[PDB]
C-alpha cells in the first residue's frame, strides 16, 4: 500500500534494477576477461559453433 | 501468497539445470579439442609417403584420444544427473507453481552419440581417408549438440528473471 | 595463406572490441554505485513512519 | 543467492580464465625457450617419436 | 647430401616459427594483466552490500 | 577484429611479406653460389635436361 | 629397462658379423623405446585435462 | 535499438565477404605466376631452330 510496513514496493522495483546492473557487470566482466564476445555456446550457440569448426 | 512462496522452490530448479548445463559444456569443450586433434592425426596418416613405424605411432595417438573422448563424456554428471551422457531422453525444470515444466531434449556427447564407436580406427591409409570425413561429421554433430544446449541454458535463465 | 584467412575469419567472428568494453566499464561501475544508492534509500522508507506516533 | 557473502561465482569464473590465460602463456615461453613447437613427447607424442629415429 | 636433408626434414618437423612466437607473448602479456585487473574487480563486488546496513 | 588481443591480422600479414623477401633473398644467396640461373632441376626443368644432354 | 628393450644385459657384439646384426637389433630397440615413450607423454597430457575438468 | 544491434550482422557479413575475396586473390596471384611461366614456354616452343628432344 502507500504507508505499509509489511510490505516495500520501491525497494523491491530498485532490488530488480541493481540486479539487472550486477549482470550487464558480469558480463562486461567475461568479455575483458576472456577478449572474445562470444566466449561459450551460451553467448551465441550458431557463431560458436561456426567458429569452432573454423 | 502460498503461490509466491512456491516460486521459490521454481527458482531453485531452474538454478538446477543451468548447473547441469554447465558441467556437459565444459565437458564438450574437453571433447572438441580432443576431436580436433584425432581429426589432424587422421590426416597426417592418410598420407601414403609415412613408412610403417610413423603410422604406427600416429594410430595409437587416435586410438588414445579416443578412450579419453569416451572418458570425458562418462564422467559429465552434476550431482547425479547428466544431460550430455546420454543416460536418458530428457530432463525437465519446473517453471511455474501449477507443476508446468521447462523442457531439456538431451543431447548426448558420447562416442555412440558422435556416430564413433568405441572401437573404431584406421588399420591402412584408405581407412584414414575415410576416418577424416567421419571425425569431420563428428566434430560437426557435436558443435551442434553444444549449441543447442547453450541456447536451452539462456533461455532457463530469462525464465528465472520473468520468475522474480 | 589460407590458414592465416581462416584464423583471421575466427578473429572475426568472435573477438571483442576492448576499447568500448572499457568505456562499457567505467559507466557500469558508475551506475552500480548510484543504484546501491537508491536502494538504500528505499529501504529507508519505513522509518517516516515511526515519527507520526 | 545474487547478493550472496558466502559465495562469488564470477571470481571463479574470472580465475579459471586466468588460469586459461596463465598456461598458454607458459607454452609460448616454453616454445621461445627450445625453439622447438614440438619439445618433450607432452607436445605431440607421434611427431616427437618420428624425429628421435630419424 | 642425404644427411643435410635428414637433418632439414627433422627442423621442419618439430621446429617453431619464432617470429609468430613474438606476437603471441605479447598479446598474452597483454590479457595476463586484463585477467589480474578484472579478477580485481570480481573480488571487490561484495563491499557493496556494507552499505545498504 | 579492429582492437582484440587474441588475433592479430597486421602481424600475419607481415610475416607472410617478410618470408617473401627471406625466399628472394635464398634464390638470389644461391645465384651467387653457384654462378647459375638453373643450378638444379627446380629452377626450370625443360632448360635443365637441354643443358644436360648438350 | 633393458629387458624392455628386448636387449639383454649380457648382450654384445664379438665380432663383425655379430655386430651387423647387432644394427637391427639396436634400431630395433630405439623404435620401441620412442614408442613407449610417446605413450607416456600422451597419458600425462590427458592426466592434464583431466585434471582442469575436475577444477 | 533492434536496429542498432542488427548492425552487428551486418558488419559479419561484410567481413565474411572481405575474407573470401582474399582468399580468391591469393589464388589469384598464384593463377598468374603460373599463366607466365606457360607463356614463356610456349615462346621457346614456337622457335622452330629446336631440335625433337627441346620440344
Amino acid at each position: 500500500a502507500l504507508n505499509s510496513i509489511n510490505t516495500n514496493s520501491g525497494a523491491l522495483i530498485a532490488l530488480q534494477n541493481l540486479n539487472s546492473t550486477n549482470a550487464e557487470l558480469t558480463q562486461v566482466q567475461q568479455r575483458i576477461n576472456t577478449g572474445k564476445k562470444i566466449g561459450s555456446a551460451k553467448d551465441n550457440g550458431a557463431i560458436w559453433a561456426t567458429a569452432k569448426n573454423q | 501468497s502460498a503461490t509466491a512462496n512456491s516460486m521459490n522452490a521454481v527458482k531453485d530448479s531452474l538454478q538446477r539445470g543451468q548447473s547441469t548445463i554447465d558441467v556437459a559444456l565444459a565437458a564438450g569443450d574437453t571433447i572438441t579439442d580432443l576431436l580436433g586433434k584425432m581429426k589432424e592425426k587422421a590426416l597426417a596418416a592418410s598420407d601414403t609417403s609415412l613408412n610403417t613405424a610413423s603410422f604406427n605411432a600416429l594410430k595409437s595417438d587416435f586410438d588414445s584420444l579416443r578412450d579419453q573422448i569416451t572418458k570425458a563424456a562418462s564422467n559429465a554428471k552434476f550431482n547425479g544427473v547428466s544431460i550430455a551422457n546420454g543416460s536418458t531422453a530428457k530432463l525437465t525444470f519446473l517453471a511455474n507453481s501449477d507443476g508446468s515444466g521447462f523442457t531439456v531434449t538431451a543431447k548426448t556427447l558420447t562416442l555412440t552419440g558422435l556416430g564413433l564407436t568405441a572401437s573404431s580406427t584406421f588399420t591402412t591409409a584408405a581407412a584414414a581417408k575415410t576416418m577424416i570425413g567421419t571425425i569431420d561429421t563428428a566434430l560437426q554433430t557435436a558443435t551442434n549438440k553444444l549449441a543447442s544446449l547453450g541456447t536451452s541454458s539462456t533461455g532457463l535463465d530469462t525464465h528465472l528473471t520473468f520468475v522474480g | 595463406k589460407l590458414q592465416d584467412s581462416l584464423d583471421a575469419g575466427v578473429g572475426n567472428l568472435v573477438d571483442a572490441d576492448l576499447a568500448k568494453e572499457s568505456a562499457k566499464l567505467q559507466s557500469l561501475q558508475t551506475k552500480q554505485q548510484l543504484g546501491v544508492q537508491a536502494l538504500s534509500i528505499a529501504n529507508s522508507s519505513s522509518s517516516a513512519i515511526l515519527s507520526l506516533f
